[PDB]
């Protein structure tokens, strides 16, 4: 099992991972490890071979972040030696970023959408900052469907809505939904599903901060 | 105040650190190294700012102080061939902090025993400038005069007799001892000219003209198209001054340093610095003292100190009579100066 | 640099160079998406200063823009009329929100309005009064930044302000490297006089570089810095620049500065200044008239026949001797 | 075992930039506690990839060697099918097993 | 003015990290009820 300090980093820091070597009982134990650090392309940049063993089964290690460097989906690989057919990983992402005031919650009253259901599908918008309080501003709320990968927006549910007291409403009328596809049959949006962003723009005009509640 | 690095990380330095007397934090700067880098980390010294946090060959780093502090060392170092960073440590120091008289005479010769050692074969040149600016005082030379004597008969002690230089300036400079002479090596002649200056010239022409004080020891180790001389890529320069740092006639003198080391090849090639054949040594006098612009003129060399300010003048006579009961253990071991006879077992 | 590759052994590999640099090429990534016009006009007279702002918009590209977010920052010291905002935000297309509205006078120093669209044809434009409840003597310039919901990068950013020009800071500029020019223009009026008690103290302090006597022989105007060539009569402290009598020296100051000056072709001049105000590579040098610099009008011969100047020549004849045969002292 | 962290000081009021707590780590005896504190306006960009608990349990579930969850179609698949193998002196044994993983 | 604290005086906040307190601590408290607890005096960031 790999832990990472974070799951984004920008260019210039330095990558914080432990190791945790366990046997089939869950229970830690000492072999030889072999590490990876992939690339977005799939190729591996750093190889190290440590050893768990007189360590508690944690192995403390580091990875330092050139200024230039490609973005994108980087990869961290490990195996046992014995083992190297059984390859565990886990992700983490490099982005220029800087860090927001508040977290926008996309959540629909229900975590579906019935098709004969009149009302539409409603969707509550919560914002409040990182410490507890509450936001107010103003919000811009569009649906969309998707089937499969290739998805397809709905421009007609553009909605302005003012933001008070960290809360907001928001519903798809099923009249704006039916119109989007062209379709007069209402039994073949079966299967498909619906994808809901929000982007929330403080009075004062200095942060604002883009949600997405898919599928 | 402690330090305690991360999981994976070394600490190197003092993990345990003092605020003393004199405004400095005792013991060597704490370092958290992962030891990924070609060269080490440069870390950071209480007080700066590091800018640069890629460790690789040909990087650099920035440093500067807080707001009223004045930076004493490199504002830029670059890591080079070797794992070592060209340069010096920063250390921020105040408009008080000055030196305790044993913190001087202590780093002062481990910085000149290096460039003594290598001599050892008659083929080292020491410079000595002295500053008689009104600013000073008549009171203030004499007292000068008997510190300088003492440092003479410290070098001699170790077997070496190099050539010495005497030039006090104010407006103009004065040469007394050239070292061109064919008695600038016999160390007992130059301490008999020293008592036989006197200073009522300079003190009719009062002022601090730096520049054409050290265009005069350009004059000096410059030769009028001599065409390379035998101890051109072999000899070892000295040049010890002591100022105040109010300079206001004749322009800036760091223009005049600039044109002494393009003229012995230092910074001219990228696998030879040529760094150990000129060292610089900047003492301040009084407390009428800018330490930006004594801090520009001194060398800086790795893990040494060039810098140094204190007060009241009779310390610093204190220092070099302590200099003279330390010991210091000269090492031949490790030696190899680049003879041109370069056949295996040399 | 140039290098070698040697590859010995037995195998089959794959060399790769790649050198990331940035690239000169046009500066034209700011107004990617829009085109922002701010232009700031005073009101006319009715019957506490009241100025009217000017704002113009219009996206670039095959259709009109969708609804857009306008961030509008005011100068320090101004504010929005009340009634002008509430004609806005009741018409077509546009809404200000109506925790702006009653915010009074007490603080509205940033705006946000939102409009529904923004045509790509032609400038949707409007316009509102600011007055002035807050007289400061240092106007800060206030800005306009227009962009879309979905995408916060492509933006643009104008600054406006009454007297610099579409609110840009003064900055002195020579091949890319910039210095700070928001600053005084000389050192200071003076008129104290006291020769030199007041005038041979501030000369020999360890900043003074150089101080000569010239003589403005042409004027030019471009652009960026302004060029003022004075030829060199004497040298009356030699800094660090060896020059000689009759050699011209180049001089350079800013345009908001060029008014204080008040410099004339064919006139004598008395100058000194820093050595952190030296703006010049090879033997060409260019010198900066900036905040540590002193500027002295040197009237010439005939002139000093005056009894209104007859204090003052008095005052620079016995100045250049001094240097000249003594120097400074300490 | 078991692992709980919470706030040794008694709650008092929400802490000031700058202050010193005191932090309760409650866990089993001889055990090395590692520990990370991340700021929460990190997970509003990307909250894939926590470390959790249930995440771990999902692996050490994925790759036990019973396939069908119940019985079987004899008394010889009864055992391959929930991961043994059975062999006796009167003949009766199981099948065969050459795939580390499960079918399909 | 003469009034508010001088600006001078005030020494502002400058410590603000995205992840801290990466640390290994061994339970080597007496364990009652088979549970051993760790007090751990730890300094904040400046960070709100
Ligand atoms: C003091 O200064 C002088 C002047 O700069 C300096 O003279 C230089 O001496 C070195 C030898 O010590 C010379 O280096 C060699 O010169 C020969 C010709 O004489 C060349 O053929 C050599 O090239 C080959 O040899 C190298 C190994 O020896 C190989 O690495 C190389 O690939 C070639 O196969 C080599 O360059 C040098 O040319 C002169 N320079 C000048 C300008 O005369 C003297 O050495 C200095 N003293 C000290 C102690 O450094
Ligand atoms: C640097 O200085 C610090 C103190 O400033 C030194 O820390 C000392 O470390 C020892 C560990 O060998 C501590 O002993 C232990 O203290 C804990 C306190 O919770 C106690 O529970 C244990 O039973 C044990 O006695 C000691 O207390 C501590 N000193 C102080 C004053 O707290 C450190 O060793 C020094 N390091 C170096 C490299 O000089
Ligand atoms: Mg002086």
């Amino acid at each position: 099992f790999i832990q990472t300090d974070k799951t984004i980093y920008t260019p210039g820091s330095t990558v914080l991972y432990r190791i945790f070597t366990v046997n089939h009982k869950l229970l830690p134990v000492g072999r030889t490890v072999m590490v990876n650090i992939e690339n977005p392309e799939g190729i591996p940049v750093k190889q190290d071979s440590l050893s768990s063993q007189n360590q508690l089964g944690v192995l403390p290690l580091s990875w330092d972040i050139p200024e230039l460097v490609n973005m994108g989906q980087w990869k961290i690989r490990a195996y046992y030696e014995n083992s190297p057919q059984q390859v565990f990983s886990t992700e983490f992402e490099v982005k220029e970023y800087v860090l927001p005031s508040f977290e926008v919650i996309v959540e629909p009253t229900e975590k579906f959408y019935y098709i004969y259901n009149e009302k539409g599908l409603e969707v509550t918008i919560t914002a409040r900052f990182l410490y507890g309080k509450k936001v107010e501003g103003t919000a811009f709320v569009i649906f969309g469907i998707q089937d499969g990968e290739q998805r397809i927006s709905l421009p007609e549910s553009l909605k302005r809505i003012p933001i008070e007291d960290g809360s907001g409403e928001v519903v798809l009328s099923r009249k704006v939904l039916l119109d989007g596809v062209q379709n007069p049959r209402a039994e073949d949006l079966v299967g498909k599903s619906l994808y809901v962003s929000a982007t929330v723009i403080l009075h004062s005009g200095s942060d604002m901060v883009q949600a997405e509640r898919s599928g | 105040i402690s330090f305690h690095c991360y999981d994976g990380y070394t600490l190197r330095g003092s993990a345990n650190r003092t605020c003393q007397v004199n405004g400095r934090w005792s013991g060597q700067t704490a370092i958290c190294d992962n030891g990924a880098g070609y060269c080490s980390n440069p870390g950071i010294p209480i007080g700066t700012r590091k800018v640069g946090s890629q460790y690789r060959l040909e990087d650099s780093v920035t440093y500067h102080c807080s707001r009223g502090l004045t930076l004493r060392g490199s504002q830029r170092r670059t890591c080079q061939e070797g794992g070592s960073w060209s340069g010096t440590e920063p250390s921020c120091q105040d408009s008080f902090m000055y030196d305790t008289p044993q913190e001087v005479a202590e780093a002062f010769l481990s910085s000149l025993t290096e460039t003594i050692e290598g001599v050892d074969a008659g083929s080292m040149n020491i410079y000595l400038v002295l500053d008689g600016s009104g600013s000073i005082g008549a009171s203030n030379f004499t007292g000068a005069k008997k510190c300088l004597v003492n440092l003479i008969e410290k070098v001699a002690s170790y077997g070496v007799k190099p050539r010495y230089g005497l030039v006090t300036y104010a407006t103009y400079p004065k040469i007394w001892v050239k070292v061109s002479e064919a008695d600038s090596s016999n160390a007992d002649w130059v301490t008999k000219q020293l008592n036989e200056i006197n200073y009522e010239d300079h003190k009719l022409k009062s002022g601090t003209n730096t520049k054409k004080a050290l265009q005069a020891v350009y004059s000096m180790m410059s030769w009028p198209d001599d065409v390379p001389p035998e101890g051109w890529n072999r000899t070892r320069h000295v040049i010890i001054l002591m100022t105040d740092g109010l300079h206001n006639m004749g322009g800036d003198p760091i223009t005049v340093i600039d044109e002494i080391r393009d003229l012995l090849y230092i910074g001219k090639d990228r696998k030879n610095p040529r760094e150990d054949y000129l060292d610089v040594y900047v003492f301040g006098v009084g407390p009428l003292v800018n330490q930006v612009n004594i801090n520009a003129l001194a060398s800086k060399k790795d893990n040494e100190q060039h810098v140094f300010k204190v007060k009241d003048m009779e310390n610093l006579e204190d220092v070099f009579y302590q200099m003279i009961d330390e010991s210091q253990s000269l090492s031949l071991c490790g030696m190899v100066w680049e003879h041109r006879k370069g056949t295996d077992y040399h | 640099e140039g290098f070698t590759v040697t590859a010995e052994g037995k195998g089959q590999g794959t060399l790769s160079v790649v050198t990331m640099y940035h690239a000169k090429a046009k500066d034209q990534l700011t107004c990617n998406k829009f085109d922002l016009k701010v232009t700031i006009k005073p009101a006319p007279e009715t019957e506490k200063n009241t100025m009217i702002l000017e704002i113009c918009t219009r996206y670039r590209g095959d259709q009109d823009a969708t609804m857009s977010i306008l961030d509008i920052s005011m100068m320090t010291g101004f504010a929005p009329d009340t009634d002008d905002l509430k004609q806005l935000a009741n018409g077509v297309d546009r809404y200000i929100s109506k925790y702006e509205l009653d915010k009074a006078f007490s603080d509205r120093n940033t705006l946000i309005i939102y409009l529904d669209k923004v045509s790509h044809s032609e400038d949707d434009c409007l316009a509102f009064k600011v007055h002035q409840y807050f007289n400061v003597e240092l106007i800060q310039p206030g800005a306009v930044k227009v962009y879309a919901y979905y995408n916060l990068e492509e933006s643009c950013t104008r600054f406006y302000h009454p007297e610099k020009e579409d609110g840009k800071l003064n900055k002195l500029c020579r091949d890319e490297l910039c210095r700070c020019a928001e600053e005084n223009c000389f050192i200071q009026k003076s008129d104290d006089k006291v020769t030199l008690e007041e005038r041979l103290d501030k000369a020999c302090e360890p900043g003074v570089d150089y101080v000569y006597k010239t003589r403005l022989v042409k004027v030019q105007l471009s652009n960026d810095f302004d060029e003022y060539i004075m030829a060199i009569e004497q040298t009356i402290k030699s800094g660090s620049d060896e020059v000689q009598v009759g050699q011209q020296r180049t001089f350079i100051s800013p345009i908001k500065c060029r008014e204080a000056l008040k410099l004339e072709e064919k006139k004598h001049y008395l100058m000194w200044g820093l050595s952190s105000d030296f703006w010049g590579e090879k033997p060409n040098l260019s010198y900066i008239i900036g905040k540590d610099t002193w500027v002295e009008h040197w009237p010439e011969e005939d002139e000093c026949q005056d009894e209104e100047n007859q204090k003052q020549c008095q005052d620079l004849g016995a100045f250049t001797e001094s240097m000249v045969v003594f120097g400074c002292p300490n | 075992g078991s692992l709980v962290v919470k706030s040794g000081q008694s709650e008092d009021r929400q802490p000031v930039p700058g202050q010193q707590m005191t932090l309760k780590i409650e866990g089993d005896h001889g055990a090395r506690v590692v520990l990370v504190a991340v700021d929460k306006g990190v997970f509003v960009l990307n909250k894939k990839n926590k470390l959790t608990q249930s995440k771990i349990w999902d692996v050490v579930e994925k790759a036990d060697i019973g396939c069908t969850p119940g019985s079987g179609k004899d008394y010889a698949g009864v055992f391959s099918d929930a991961g043994l193998t059975f062999t006796s002196s009167s003949g009766q044994q199981t099948a065969q097993r050459a795939e580390l993983q499960c079918p399909q | 003015d003469e009034d508010i604290i001088a600006e001078e005086n005030i020494v502002s906040r400058s410590e603000f990290p995205e992840s801290w307190l990466w640390n290994v601590e061994d339970l080597k408290e007496p364990p009652k009820n088979g549970i051993s607890t760790k007090l751990m005096n730890i300094f904040l960031k400046d960070s709100i």
